[PDB]
RNA sequence: GUCGACGUACUUCAUAGGAUCA
RNA sequence: UAUCUGGUUGAUCCUGCCAGUAGUCAUAUGCUUGUCUCAAAGAUUAAGCCAUGCAUGUCUAAGUAUAAGCAAUUUAUACAGUGAAACUGCGAAUGGCUCAUUAAAUCAGUUAUCGUUUAUUUGAUAGUUUACAUGGUAUAACUGUGGUAAUUCUAGAGCUAAUACAUGCUUAAAAUCUCGACCCUUUGGAAGAGAUGUAUUUAUUAGAUAAAAAAUCAAUGUCUUCGGACUCUUUGAUGAUUCAUAAUAACUUUUCGAAUCGCAUGGCCUUGUGCUGGCGAUGGUUCAUUCAAAUUUCUGCCCUAUCAACUUUCGAUGGUAGGAUAGUGGCCUACCAUGGUUUCAACGGGUAACGGGGAAUAAGGGUUCGAUUCCGGAGAGGGAGCCUGAGAAACGGCUACCACAUCCAAGGAAGGCAGCAGGCGCGCAAAUUACCCAAUCCUAAUUCAGGGAGGUAGUGACAAUAAAUAACGAUACAGUUGUAAUUGGAAUGAGUACAAUGUAAAUACCUUAACGAGGAACAAUUGGAGGGCAAGUCUGGUGCCAGCAGCCGCGGUCUCCAAUAGCGUAUAUUGUUGCAGUUAAAAAGCUCGUAGUUGAACUUUGGGCCCGGUUAACGGGGCCUUUCCUUCUGGCUAACCUUGAGCUCUUGGCGAACCAGGACUUUUACUUUGAAAAAAUUAGAGUGUUCAAAGCAGGCGUAUUGCUCGAAUAUAUUAGCAUGGAAUAAUAGAAUAGGACGU
């Protein structure tokens, strides 16, 4: 290719969308934003395949020019914006407010929460440096930059993001014995406790995790987002809890509901 | 014409490459610019991205850093005398990184004057009474201002900033070119 | 399929002169303007000489069976 | 261009189609139960042998193995609401020992001549094809639909049929209309 | 030239035996 | 091969042999071709040539309208509604097509940028720079005068705008550092004058630390109890940096720091068109993020040894310095050395070689195919070279040359379908020069415009699913069976068609008034096998016969078998597991010998206890047994002693184990487990698409408002990463001791 590419192809696009492969010949490419392309969820996608508000991009696009849309408290108007993980949909006129976070399948969820949780979200902080003046600064996994941090603020701990004021309301170290929830791989979804981090030098750091039914896992270390003390999430978690089930034990569990 | 790729190169056994494809703009290169002593002549060149480079076709002045002092002064460039690359460019005047050159000395001179009150109101005195400890310096350097020219090596690169900046050569630095010389 | 025979070299024979380049480097160990100006014999002679020498056709079959009963 | 749609085969060759046995056995399956064609007694085998590779292939594993249980149970489950499967013989070993009959037996075609709508098989096609069958409160023409347990109780002569309480046929009307003219 | 060698491709000749019976 | 059929003679058996009978896939071709769903369209190794048409343009309240544009209007004598043309900004580098070149190249997996650019999005970020606001250093559109046969050709003159072009001010305090008039000779002080944001270039400085105490020389600062005293004194990140950042001195054809636009008219008053003030758009330096780009580490490619040496003069390997690059780098230049690969197959040659996900077959190993729905690479007739722009070596951008080829008034001009349709390449052939942006998403100043990308329909049975062509009776005839141009009234869709549904508009599907069946002539096919007939014809002979065969005679103008809406014809279709080498392929005349492959045994075995797991067996850990890695530091602190209050608290010691880090360190092979290996595909769970192929849908209540489950799971070779094992196969150590340890 001769520069940057504009379309993409329905089977190229990332599955957890959970696109029809018949429906149409292209999907929605999220332009560029707060999150990597493969990691985010269109509001499109989000509108009209998820919460069923909207019959097709047009009416999407519809909605979106009247204003009524806000991702994290700020007003969006374009249709492929792409909104990620612990990002903030609120859509005021329905009275709805929804936190983005994967379900124990690997999929973003329709989770409803109250308006108070939706004042504020979490952020790993990807990066800690001093800006120009001297003054330093915290980068997180969404791409914003906060002046001020707290020292003791280090990478790869977790910031609760107030906002309206777009700063720093509180802080996680990332430390043993805290809840984790998986933001990448297979464990794509789950929740866990801390147990012991491997270090490697010049390499990939390795997690081990514990899940409530005592299943231990291994991650890398870029798939781990902190979201509080064990038993006490600094967020809303979606049903199920972030327990992997198996097969049998969902069938199980379906056939008993039904 | 010029590019920088690779593939026309031999393989590291021996062998002989074909051409797989058709040269790509990302990896091209552009005439070297022999800037040579006289009139200030630059001209921009626009590059990759946004970013702007200036062409250093024709130059009199830099700014030349005597570093013991700590001290930086713009100077007439007198000529190359020497040049570690090639003695063709020396014999033609082409400017060039660590090229040595010769510049005048009547600025970093006055100031040593005025600085330290030596030769190579109360205030004045008081001042260069306190830093009348620093005064001596090198003879090698010393005896080259007597002559007013100074030795100076280019630091930049005038081919691509269009700046002619350099440092006095000292001690061992100078010690060793004027053996060369 | 580096020097296979092409449909219509004729139309084609910048690209045959890259090739016969490719042997000359290749199998020498057994032997052994510009255009974007503002204003644009031994030209016509290298016309010439290189459209001739790129395109000579290989000595027939008859023809090799005929020089030998020649001599 | 549009991601492809999926298509596949339901049917295949037999290893050998001119055994005189097996075209005495197609000879007595196609005239007890009505059949068209050979494709169909093809298509019925072609199933049956893959549900019965797929049981060999569980067996294969150990016993207990989370694979084996649950690929099983569904599979056991799936053919005992068919109903090619009784309910006491829940054992992969009897989904083993399945035969063709057993699937031509729940054959739309077949249980409606048992259940005593038509004369003959070929009768129960036909009125299969003429659109006065329907399952439950839906018509269904195709005589190769496979009755479930559930819905083998709901078979019945369509509302819309004549002879489920419409309108005489176009035949039956005519003749009353000439008859009264 | 109904030429030699080789390569290639084809054709062809070699299948009945033991036991009983007349 | 297999089963079955037939031949092997004077016959019948038992062997053996021979001939024919298997297969899907692939190409070409023939005959037929009613309905529903669904879906594809390459091929002369010709990436050969193309007429005609279309396929990229774009405007919101928010850059520029005195169009002598339209329409309203006194809701405007600066404009304001809408708005052609043009300037300006953005896009045109996406998409679509093809597989020519390409054999460590591409590509797959896995790494790196502490080696670099990045329009845009997102978040931060700039009191340090006539102003009630500067120019033509200027023009388009437009008016008007013209040239040429001709083209998206344009010449002179006259005008006029900017978020175009080019300039240029306006805003707190403090601190610090220089130069310093002057009083004065002090321990000096000091009015004043300067400089500081960013951007570039260079030189220099800071960016500390395994842990504790003193004596002086020089400079020299706070303090007191005038003696001496002087404490809490500042520094982030990485495994690692000259990193982030800061500071000092200068430098620059040198930048940036809002002379822009919409909507609205709030608050203070000293009542001034005074001061102050909201919600947005668009610009702008730097940093980060995102979409990306470039290079890059390890492993992996078919045939060829009758290709054994290759690369190096004209860069091949490496060092140094420079040029260039966005940047590393022989990428190039100058000087240097003589290097680099190779029987573990380099180099050269062939390739009907784009690579992969995948497809076919097979019981397993394997063998073949992969132009072709997705990813990545390259190309736009063939070479070469460039403007623009963040992004191009672009070709529906430009320039030359090579080859073709169009117009021509002969002076000149214009070309690139391997985009969608549609032609030629033969004298023998095959989709429509159709409709639409309604869904998908993409582009723009942007909800609206545009989109042969894409969708819709049409068109050779590509490949696939379902499935009509009759069902129930009576009578008759013939040797309880078979045959009906016999006969009765019931059913129904192929088709026709009101209507409605469907669709952007249509067609079709599903529905459905009304028509639509006895030769149900509403007339199913493709192959094979076997008969019988004459005042007939040919041929041969131990009479009247036999073979061939028989649409033809004197006149006159038939039965059965197979598949089935599908059927036929032609070509094509090696042993690792695991081959053989005396007598019927193949052991070299013998020996030596390099590479390669292979290569005797031995080193902690056994025994005694403890714990908790499975279904008395089996596995999993701890100890003990001469068996514990070593060392330092840090963190917590058990147990162990003890006082006191009732095995639990508590006082004061001692602090094992465990954890963190620095030092200390034989290396692999093998094997276990965990991440990773896109989606699609394969297997596979659920789901009455009317069944099925499929798809990821759907399901349950319902007077009213609604509730709700899903879109699982497994596989993937080699390489790289992490981890448990210590059996098997290697590898290093103490021999002139240059060996181990130390309070
Ligand atoms: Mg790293
Ligand atoms: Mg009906
Ligand atoms: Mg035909
Ligand atoms: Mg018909
Ligand atoms: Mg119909
Ligand atoms: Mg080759
Ligand atoms: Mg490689
Ligand atoms: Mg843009
Ligand atoms: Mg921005
Ligand atoms: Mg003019
Ligand atoms: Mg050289
Ligand atoms: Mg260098
Ligand atoms: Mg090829
Ligand atoms: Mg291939
Ligand atoms: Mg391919
Ligand atoms: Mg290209
Ligand atoms: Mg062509
Ligand atoms: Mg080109
Ligand atoms: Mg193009
Ligand atoms: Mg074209
Ligand atoms: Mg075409
Ligand atoms: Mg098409
Ligand atoms: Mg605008
Ligand atoms: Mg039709
Ligand atoms: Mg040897
Ligand atoms: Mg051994
Ligand atoms: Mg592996």
């Amino acid at each position: 290719a001769r520069g940057p590419k504009k379309h993409l192809k329905r089977l190229a696009a990332p599955h957890h969308w959970l696109l029809d492969k018949l429906s149409g010949c292209y999907a929605p490419r999220p332009s560029a934003g707060p999150h990597k392309l493969r990691e985010s969820l269109p509001l499109i996608v989000f509108l009209r395949n998820r919460l069923k508000y909207a019959l097709n991009g047009r009416e999407v696009k519809a909605i979106l020019m009247q204003r009524h849309v806000k991702v994290d408290g700020k007003v969006r108007t374009d249709t492929t914006y792409p909104a990620g993980f612990m990002d903030v949909i609120t859509l005021d006129a329905t009275n709805e407010n929804f936190r983005l976070v994967y379900d124990v399948k690997g999929r973003f969820a329709v989770h409803r929460i109250t308006d108070e949780e939706a004042s504020y979200k979490l952020g790993k902080v990807k990066k800690v440096q001093l800006g120009k003046k001297g003054v330093p600064y915290v980068v997180t996994h969404d791409g914003r930059t906060i002046r001020y941090p707290d020292p003791n603020i280090k990478v790869n701990d977790t910031v609760k993001i107030d906002l309206a004021s777009g700063k720093i309301t509180d802080f996680i170290k990332f430390d043993a014995g805290k809840l984790v929830y998986v933001t990448g791989g297979r464990n794509l979804g789950r929740i866990g406790t801390i147990v012991h981090k491997e270090r490697h030098d010049g390499g990939f750091d390795l997690v081990h995790i514990k899940d409530s039914l005592d299943n231990t896992f291994v991650t890398r270390l870029n798939n781990v987002f902190v979201i509080g003390e064990q038993g006490k999430p600094y967020i809303s978690l979606p049903k199920g809890k972030g327990i992997k089930l198996s097969i049998a034990e969902e069938r199980d569990r379906r056939r008993a509901q039904q | 014409g010029i590019s920088r790729d690779s593939r026309h190169k031999r393989s590291a056994t021996g062998a002989k490459r074909a051409q797989f494809r058709k040269k790509r703009k990302f990896e091209l290169g552009r005439q070297p610019a022999n800037t040579k002593i006289g009139a200030k002549r630059i001209h921009s060149v626009r590059t990759r991205g946004g970013n702007k480079k200036y062409r250093a076709l024709r130059i009199e002045t830099g700014n030349f850093s005597w570093a013991s002092e700590g001290i930086s002064k713009k100077t007439r460039i007198a000529g190359v005398v020497y040049h570690p690359s090639n003695n063709e460019l020396v014999r033609t005047n082409t400017l060039t990184k660590a090229a040595i050159v010769q510049i005048d000395a009547t600025p970093f001179r006055q100031w040593f004057e005025a600085h330290y009150g030596q030769t190579l109101s109360k205030n004045a005195e008081r001042k260069w009474a306190a830093r009348a400890a620093s005064a001596k310096i090198e003879s090698s350097v010393e005896s080259q201002f007597s002559a007013g020219r100074l030795y100076a090596c280019i630091s930049s690169r005038p081919g691509q900033s269009g700046r002619c900046d350099g440092y006095i050569l000292e001690g061992e630095e100078l010690a060793f070119y004027l053996r060369r010389l | 399929g580096t020097y296979r025979k092409r449909f219509n070299e004729k139309a084609r024979s910048g690209h045959m002169a890259k090739l016969k380049e490719l042997k000359r480097i290749r199998n020498k160990q057994f032997t052994r303007p510009n255009a974007n100006a503002e204003i644009l014999e031994e030209e016509k002679k290298m016309k010439k000489r290189k459209l001739q020498e790129l395109f000579t056709p290989k000595e027939s079959k008859v023809s090799r069976l005929k020089k030998k009963r020649l001599d | 261009p549009r991601a492809p749609r999926t298509y596949s085969k339901t049917y295949s060759t037999p290893k050998r189609p001119y055994e005189s046995s097996r075209l005495d056995a197609e000879l007595k399956l196609a005239g007890e139960f009505g059949l068209k064609n050979k494709k169909e007694i093809y298509r019925i085998s072609f199933q049956l042998s893959k549900i019965r590779r797929a049981a060999r292939d569980l067996l294969t594993r150990d016993e207990k193995d989370p694979k084996r249980l649950f690929e099983g149970n569904a599979l056991i489950r799936r053919l005992v609401r068919v109903g090619v499967l009784s309910e006491d013989k829940k054992k992969l070993d009897y989904v083993l020992a399945l035969k063709v009959e057993d699937f031509l037996e729940r054959r739309l075609q077949t249980q409606v001549y048992k259940l005593g709508l038509a004369k003959s098989v070929h009768h129960a096609r036909v009125l299969i094809t003429q659109r006065h069958i329907a399952v439950g409160k839906q018509i269904v023409n195709i005589p190769s639909f496979m009755v479930r347990l559930d819905s083998e109780k709901h078979i019945d002569f369509a509302p819309t049929s004549p002879f489920g309480g419409a309108r005489p046929g176009r035949v039956a009307r005519r003749n009353a209309a000439r008859k009264a003219e």
